[PDB]
């Protein structure tokens, strides 16, 4: 399950994480059935 | 070894096309299912459709 | 000689002529039926093919129908020149060999 | 003219062989399959052999291992050799043709037919 929230709105300096709240709609479900314990991110 | 497919050979020697609709032994979540039926709509009645 | 065909046909004058062609489901039920008219001493000629399309220039006096695993040819208003030979052609599968086995031959007599 | 010409069977002697030449005219040889038809007196039609315009061939189940039959795409002619004659040869033979796709096809060309008679 991939509970996703793509928010194209912020106007503020980066600093630390902001103060706020918002839910996360469910978008992506895969019945892949495999077991994963290890992962990496795709750095450029 | 090779084949021998000629019109001389009768029934039982012509090639037969075979497809096997096997499945996993119900271990992973179900991802394929058959067709589902349908029923007309009834408004304001003690019906369980 | 698996196929069975009448040796001859008889009937009173002024009656419609009906010829039944019955076989199996492999050659008629599962395959198209070819209807040939053969003249005495002449090679057979294809007249009816596919039961849906007909060659141009053929009058519609003859009629053909298919029911179940059999077919019937109906001719209305028999004339003296209708005495000829008629052949059923279909693809059959035999134990010895599978192919296009035709009929034996039907002979008509007019008194 | 569009015609398939085949020479009739002549008289012969025991221990000899009969050669029949079938030639197609009026159309290209590599356009229609070549088919054999047999008709006995007072009997329907029987078929023996198949020769493709360019490819293999199908022999006769009953007349196998003793009939020479091949193809030659040079003169648009084919030759059939018969040996070990028998009284069963008394019939009329059609060296006919069919459509270019076999199975569901029209038998547009017909042959005159060769009368073969073997007797003692």
């Amino acid at each position: 399950k991939i509970y996703s929230k793509h928010t194209p709105i912020l106007v503020r300096e980066p600093e630390d994480l902001p103060q706020g709240f918002s839910a996360l709609e469910p978008l992506v479900d895969l019945p892949i059935g495999i077991n994963i314990t290890r992962f990496q991110t795709l750095l450029a | 070894r090779s084949y021998s497919f000629r019109p001389t050979y009768g029934v039982g020697h012509q090639p037969y096309r075979v497809v096997v609709l096997s499945f996993e032994l119900l271990h992973a979540p179900a991802t394929v299912c058959g067709p589902k039926k349908s029923t007309n709509l009834v408004k304001n009645k003690c019906v369980n459709f | 000689s698996v196929l069975t065909q009448p040796p001859s046909a008889s009937g009173t004058p002024g009656q419609r002529v009906t010829i039944p062609c019955s076989g199996s489901s492999s050659n008629i039920g599962n395959n198209y039926v070819y209807w040939y008219q053969q003249l005495p001493g002449t090679a057979p000629k294809l007249l009816v093919y596919g039961n849906n399309q007909r060659p141009s220039g053929v009058p519609d006096r003859f009629s053909v129908s298919k029911s179940g695993t059999s077919a019937s040819l109906a001719i209305s208003g028999l004339r003296s020149e209708d005495e000829a030979d008629y052949y059923c052609a279909a693809w059959d599968d035999g134990l010895s060999g599978s192919g296009w086995v035709f009929g034996g031959g039907t002979k008509l007599t007019v008194l | 003219q569009v015609q398939l010409v085949q020479s009739g069977a002549e008289v012969k002697k025991p221990g000899a062989s009969l050669k029949v030449s079938c030639r197609a005219s009026g159309y290209t040889f590599t356009s229609h399959f070549i088919h054999w038809v047999r008709q006995a007196p007072g009997q329907g039609l029987e078929w023996m052999g198949i020769i493709n315009p360019s490819g293999g061939a199908s022999y006769a189940q009953n007349f196998r291992d003793r009939v020479t039959m091949t193809t030659d795409p040079s003169t648009s002619t084919v030759y059939m050799e018969l040996g070990s004659l028998r009284s069963e040869d008394t019939a009329v033979y059609y060296c006919a043709r069919a459509e270019g796709s076999s199975w569901l096809g029209w038998f547009d060309p017909w042959g005159q037919g060769t009368l073969v008679t073997v007797s003692s």
